[PDB]
Order: C-alpha cells, then structure tokens, then sequence
C-alpha cells in the first residue's frame, strides 16, 4: 500500500504542458526519501511545505500534476510567476502548498531532427485560472474579423509545438516537472508518512 | 483591440515559427560546412529556401501593420526590420532580370580568368593565382599583366551590366520611397530613437567626411612614407612627388597594403613577436588554445562557453574523411547553439582569430536575451569591432607574457612597437581612403552625380586626390574598375569597413580606461578588468534593440564616431612617420601618370 510516486516521476512517457496529467495520491503510505534522496533533480522548491516535516503528517490528497515545458520556463511554475507557460498553461496559485520539481529529459525526450510532440498554447484570450486547463483546438481571433475556423489574418491556431534537438541549449532543453500539491484541509487525511 | 496588440500577437507567432526554421536552416548549414556532401548541399538549399519563403511571407503580413499606431519602438523596431522586403515593389519581369544581371556579375567575378601575352595558354584565375601575383610579386610588369588583364577581361564584360543594375536598383529603391539606392543602403545607419539618438541616413556621410578629414595626415604620411620605400624597389616607375600606381599595392586592389610590409619594414633586422613556436614546445592544442580564449573572458566578467560549444563546436580538421570548409566562422544556430567552425592550428594568428571568434559568440550570447529580430549588432560594423578588440588585447605583450607565452623577462624595444604599428596601419588606415572612395563613388554615381560618361573619369580622378593612387594603364568606359572588387559585382555595401575602425578604437580606449591602462593604446590588456566587461556586455546585451548611438554611448559615452582613438593607437607611428619624412614630400600630385 505505498504511494505510486515512481508512476509519476519514474513515467516513460510525459504530457504536454497544456494538457497536463493530474494523478491523485491518495489512501497510501509516503516515502519520500525517495524524492530528497535522488540528485537527478535540478529543481526542488517548496512552497508552504517542510520537506522533512512531511514524514510526520498526512493530507487528505496529494495530486502528482506532470509535464514537459523547456528549461528557462521552469521560473514559471511557481507561486506570483508571469508567462506564456503561467498564463495559458500551468498556473499555481498565490497560496500554493507543495513542492515543484524538475529534471533534464534532453536524454529522452530530445531527438535528431527534433521532437515536436510536445505542444504548448501561445495565445488565449484569458489567463488561466489556479490549476485550470486548457485543451481547445479553437482558431485565436485577434482582431475583430471572424476567423471561421480556417484560420488566418490576425486568426491563429492557438497551440504551437516545442521543438527539442539534443544540441539546443539549457534553456532550450526538455525539462520534465512534477507539481505535488498537498491538501491539509476540509477532507478527511489520507495519505500520511511512515511515522 | 488597438493596431499595436495585434501586431505584438502577430510577432510573438512569427518569432515560434521563425526560431525553428531558422535554427533548422542554421543546422543544416552546419552539416554541409562540416561534412561537404552533396545530399547535405540539397539539404542545406532546401532548408534555407523553406526558411526564405517564410521571411517574406511574413515581411508582407507585417507591412499590414501602420507603424505610426505603434507606440512601442521595441514593437516598432521589430516591425521595421520585418517590414522591410526589397526588390518586392519592383514588377517580376524586372526583378527577374536584376537577378538575372546579379547572378551574372557574380559568376562572372567567380568564373573570369586572365591570360599572359606570353604563353597564351598559361591563363590564370584571380584565386588562386592572379591573386598570388598581385600579393607576391615585385615584378612591375608581371604585376600589370594582371591588374589591366583583370580589369579588361572581366572589368569590360561587367561594364553593360552595371549600369543596368545601377537603373532598376534605383527604380527599387525609388519605388521603396528612398531617393536612390545608395540611400537605401544608408538606411542601415538610420535610427528613429528617442531623444538625442535619432540618425538621418544623410547624416552618414557628414559624419563619413568629417572623419575621413581627420584620418588624412595620418594617411598622407603613411603614404608618404612607403612611396619612398618603393623607390628602392620599383625606381623607374614611381614619382616622389606624385600618386602611386594602382597595381603595386600589394593586392589587386589595393584595399590593403599589409603586403608591402616586406618592402617598407622600418627595422628590418628585428624580427616579429611570434609566440608560435612557444605554444608548440609547450605542447599546446587547440582545447588549450581555445580554453585561454575562454579564460580571457571569464577574465573580464564574461559567461563561460556552453557545453554545447565545446560538444558540438568543429575547432579542428575533422579528418575521419570528411570534407570542411576550413575558413574561420562564428555561428549562432539558434535556440542556444552556439558554435565555432575553425581547422585550428597551433600558430599564433589562430590563437588571435580564437579569441575574436568567440568574441562574436559572446556578444550572440549577450544579445540572445533579445526577441529573434532585435539579435544581432546594433549596426552592421559593431560585431567584427568586438571581435577584434579581443584580438588587440591578446597579442598584447603583457598577456602574452601572463599567460606563458613570452618570458617574464621580455624585451619591449622601440623599435619591434614600431614595426608592429606599421603591419596595422598598412590594412588599418590603408583601407580607410580606399574604403570611403569606393563608396562615395557608388554613393554618387547611384545618386546620378557621375554620368555614364565620366564614371571611370571620375573614378580614376578620385583615386588620384583622396587614395593618392593612380592608373597604371589609362582606362576608358568600356571599363568598370569599381566591380572588378567582389563586393561590388556581389552587390555589398562596403563602408562597414570603415566604420568598423573607428568604433573598434573607441571601444578599445573606454575600456581601458576602465582598466585603467597606464600608457601607450597599443599595449592594453583588458584581462583581469571586472569592470570593463560590464561596460562592453551593457552594449552587447542590447543588440539591435535600441539605437546604435546608445549602444555606443553605453561602452564609449558619445553617440558618433570620433577618430580620436584610432589617431591615439598610431600617435607613435604618426611622430616616427613625420620625422622619417622630413626630407620628403607628404602628399601627390593629382596629374602625374606612369604612361604619360
Ligand atoms: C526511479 O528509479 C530509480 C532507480 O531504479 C529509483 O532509485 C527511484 O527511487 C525511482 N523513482 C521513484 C519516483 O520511485
Ligand atoms: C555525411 O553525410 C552523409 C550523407 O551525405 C551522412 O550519411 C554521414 O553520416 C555524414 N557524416 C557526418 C559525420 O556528418
Ligand atoms: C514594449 O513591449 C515589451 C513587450 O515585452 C514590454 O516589456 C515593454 O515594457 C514595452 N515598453 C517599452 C516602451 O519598452
Ligand atoms: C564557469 O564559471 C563558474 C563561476 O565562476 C565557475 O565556477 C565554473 O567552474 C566555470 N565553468 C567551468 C570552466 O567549468
Ligand atoms: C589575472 O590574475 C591572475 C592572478 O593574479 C594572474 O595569474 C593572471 O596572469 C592575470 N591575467 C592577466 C593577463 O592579467
């Protein structure tokens, strides 16, 4: 009965960020020796959580939210953060409680000639609310013109692919990011520690 | 809403696409340049046409955008470069014939070929061989073979051709709302700004001419001075009093006279700094060399190189079998990538070029924090002005010294500096006459002030008063002589050469002032100086996204050219120079003539 973290992190396929995959960890035992142990991560942040404090608590859920974004858009996932990816993508909110975690895919998810199956969405007309998400294939009417589905003049597709060739740089490189967010409130715990 | 959002839209989906495409080309470039196949030519070609059909695509949807809306001059400069397309106002039975006649010129250049009256068979190619001639030889005649046959067999080919460019060119730029093409290209110094930093493209040339007029004595006695030691090279043809002739320069131009270095040696017994042999009883390589390049930066505040660079970089001959274009180029693929394509040998002028390659990939590096359109420099002479200030610092005897290469112990003498100043000012100030002529010619025969009738009248005139360089044979229309230079025939502006140096020297001076360089320009070292490379990234970070006056304002605290400088670098050869030609003329005669 322990908690299925190596489904999230150790996953042989990742989501785009646009459609980011939400996991629920829930009615489980935690190890999260596993998480602070590894050094393959190159972002580890919490935000309202003490990492070694977690041992001894217990939430009712634990979400595992994953996706794919590129190396200078990881400052984006986190609390107050601005962006093409916080904005139509991915936001966290202000009082955000958990722990943001990232780690170089250039390994897999680079490839000759590149690799563009994973997307994100350039234009929408809102920003998107606290864990929203968008999957809407629907033209961007910029201007006041009816785009009528073709797309065209000041009328975009919304979502434009990444591309990830292996010589890109840092911050043109494939960085697979989990979001664990842990709810201490208003449900009755579930998930807890081995203490 | 408003113009100004949907343009900033249309930019932000222009700059997703275009960052691939580019970057796609850039690799592909990369794979032929680094592996010479004829699959990778196709590919390259292919890659560059798909990336091209898009910039213009985008060039015309980004004209639908009025720039007086836009507010933003971010925006606005981004739009503007867009904007921008060409050739695309002139009607396509025209446009096909100004390639048509481009292409033509081009091949011409590439393809001609002189032939010796003696030995009818022994035709020879400008490179190799005409080239050889004009850079080797001390032969008054052999050298006048090739200059003439040069400018007859190809020049009178070009001559029709040229002037039809000359029209539908203008037309072009007519139609483009610019008083002529020499106008057009201008516009390359043009900048809106805001205050105080705003450039007319008329105001080039004030700003050409006033500094050419303060280059001049310096010329003057540079050119004075190797007129007399060629008249103990070539007595019978050469005038104390009177211009030089055109084809015993040193090249087949004379754009730079770095090859009479052997003939106007000052002091020809002590020999040249060269620390080649040194990096070779130290078993240096190219990583070595490379990797003090690096240091060089980290020196003054710079990032590192990137892993990339060093993983991806060709700084060798590849052998394996593999076919490479061995020429020194700093790159920018895009997206990050950043690479150096050199065959890098263990000799003295590699580790020179290495340091100025990776000058450009520093300042690609600075400028990459900028929207894709507003990275590269902040005028078309800033990049190989960084790229050489890196290359003055670091044949600097002091570094070369600190870094191993020349002994704790060595001898500065008087005499090796002067030597040293000479090599710069025959391609450092010999260019800079040749380089305003040239253009001011262009300028004006596109402005319509030189007749087809007296193009190479003129031509020919002014050569004699401002290059003080005179026609070996005398020459008629039949002939054009200005585009029997590449870049002329190639259709390049060429006063980028000129404006290069005058930045370079401005740059050089502020800082090392900030390194607070105790005394001669030409013996700074920037290594070890924090503070400098916080001035330089101030400019190199900006690239083309505010005016090119502020980036020069951000190293050098003036928005213009100033000659000062330069003049500075060359005040110890200037005073050797007067006093070496005390007992001469300094200045020509604009009548004299080797024939007449
Ligand atoms: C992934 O696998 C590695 C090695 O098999 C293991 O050390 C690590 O704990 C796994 N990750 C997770 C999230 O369980
Ligand atoms: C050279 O190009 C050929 C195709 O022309 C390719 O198969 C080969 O792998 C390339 N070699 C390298 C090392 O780039
Ligand atoms: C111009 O637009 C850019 C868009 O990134 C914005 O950051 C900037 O503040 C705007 N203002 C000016 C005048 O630079
Ligand atoms: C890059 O610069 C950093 C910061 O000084 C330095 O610690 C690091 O060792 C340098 N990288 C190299 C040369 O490995
Ligand atoms: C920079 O400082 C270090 C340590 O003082 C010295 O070894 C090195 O030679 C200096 N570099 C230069 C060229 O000033």
């Amino acid at each position: 009965n322990l908690c299925p973290f190596g489904e999230v992190f150790n996953a042989t396929r990742f989501a785009s960020v646009y459609a980011w995959n939400r996991k629920r960890i829930s009615n489980c035992v935690a190890d999260y020796s596993v998480l602070y142990n590894s050094a393959s991560f190159s972002t580890f942040k919490c935000y309202g959580v003490s990492p070694t404090k977690l041992n001894d608590l217990c939430f009712t859920n634990v979400y595992a939210d994953s996706f794919v974004i590129r190396g200078d858009e990881v400052r984006q996932i986190a609390p107050g953060q601005t962006g093409k990816i916080a904005d139509y993508n991915y936001k966290l909110p202000d009082d955000f409680t958990g722990c943001v975690i990232a780690w170089n895919s250039n390994n897999l998810d680079s490839k000759v000639g590149g690799n563009y199956n994973y997307l994100y969405r350039l234009f929408r007309k809102s920003n998107l609310k606290p864990f929203e998400r968008d999957i809407s294939t629907e033209i961007y009417q910029a201007g006041s013109t009816p785009c009528n589905g073709v797309e065209g003049f000041n009328c975009y597709f919304p979502l434009q692919s990444y591309g990830f060739q292996p010589t890109n740089g840092v911050g043109y490189q494939p960085y697979r990011v989990v979001v664990l967010s842990f709810e201490l409130l208003h449900a009755p715990a579930t998930v807890c520690g081995p203490k | 809403s408003t113009t100004e959002d949907l343009a900033k839209t249309f930019l932000e989906k222009f700059n997703s696409e275009a960052e691939e495409l580019s970057h796609q080309s850039s690799l592909a470039s990369w794979s032929y340049n680094t592996n010479i196949t004829d699959e990778n030519v196709q590919k390259m070609n292919e890659a560059g046409a798909r990336w091209s059909a898009f910039y213009e695509e985008q060039c015309k949807l980004a004209k639908t955008y009025p720039l007086e809306e836009i507010q933003n001059l971010t925006v606005k400069r981004q739009l503007q470069a867009l904007q921008q397309s060409g050739s695309s106002v002139l009607s396509a039975d025209k446009s096909k014939r100004l390639n048509e006649i481009l292409n033509t010129m081009s091949t011409i250049y590439s393809t001609g070929k002189v032939c010796n009256p003696s030995n009818p068979q022994e035709c020879l190619l400008l490179e190799p061989g005409l080239d050889a001639i004009m850079e080797n030889s001390k032969d008054y005649n052999q050298r006048l073979w090739a200059w003439e046959g040069w400018r007859s067999e190809v020049g009178k080919q070009l001559r029709p051709l040229y002037e039809e460019y000359v029209v539908l060119k203008n037309e072009m730029a007519r139609a483009n709302n610019y008083e002529d093409y020499g106008d057009y290209w201008r516009g390359d110094y043009e900048a809106e700004g805001p205050s105080g930093y705003d450039y007319s493209r008329d105001q080039l040339i004030e700003d050409v001419e006033r500094t050419f007029a303060e280059i001049k004595p310096l010329y003057e006695h540079l050119h004075a001075y190797v007129r007399a030691k060629l008249m103990d090279t070539y007595p019978s043809h050469i005038n104390p009093t009177g211009c030089l002739p055109a084809h015993l320069l040193g090249d087949m131009w004379g754009r730079f006279w770095t090859n009479l270095y052997s003939l106007t040696v000052p002091f020809g017994q002590k020999p040249n700094i060269d620390v080649t042999d040194a990096m070779v009883d130290q078993s240096w390589d190219a990583k070595r060399i490379f990797e003090e390049a690096e240091k060089f930066f980290v020196s003054v505040g710079l990032p590192n190189m990137t892993q990339g660079f060093w993983e991806n970089s060709m700084l060798t001959e590849p052998g394996d079998g593999r076919k490479v274009v061995c020429h020194p180029t700093a790159w920018d693929l895009g997206k990050g990538d950043f690479r150096i394509k050199m065959c890098t040998k263990v000799t003295m002028d590699d580790f020179l070029t290495a340091h100025h390659e990776m000058g450009h990939i520093q300042y690609d590096m600075a400028y990459a924090v900028q929207p894709y359109l507003l990275r590269n420099g902040a005028n078309e002479g800033f990049h190989e002005a960084v790229g050489e200030i890196m290359s003055l610092s670091a044949a600097t005897p002091n570094h070369l010294k600190a870094i191993g290469l020349l002994p704790p112990d060595f001898y500065e003498d008087s005499e090796t500096e002067i030597n040293f100043l000479l090599k710069q000012a025959l391609t450092i100030v010999g260019t800079l006459p040749f380089t305003y002529m040239l253009e001011k010619w262009r300028w004006m025969v596109f402005k319509g002030e030189i007749p087809k009738e007296e193009w190479m009248k003129k031509w020919w005139e002014m050569k004699r008063e401002i290059v003080g360089v005179v026609e070996p044979v005398p020459h008629d229309e039949t002939y054009c002589d200005p585009a029997a230079l590449f870049h002329v025939a190639n259709d390049y502006s060429f006063i980028r050469y000129y404006t290069r140096t005058i930045y370079q020297f401005q740059f050089q001076e502020a800082l090392c002032q900030t390194a607070k360089h105790e005394g001669p320009l030409h013996k700074c070292d920037i290594s070890n100086s924090t503070e400098a490379g916080q001035k330089l990234l101030q400019m190199l970070s900006l690239g083309k996204s505010e005016p090119w006056t502020l980036a020069l304002e951000r190293i050098v605290g003036v928005k213009n050219m100033d000659v000062r400088p330069l003049l500075n670098y060359f005040e110890p050869l200037f005073t050797w120079l007067k006093d070496q030609n005390k007992n001469s003329f300094v200045g020509w005669s604009t009548n004299w003539s080797p024939y007449a």
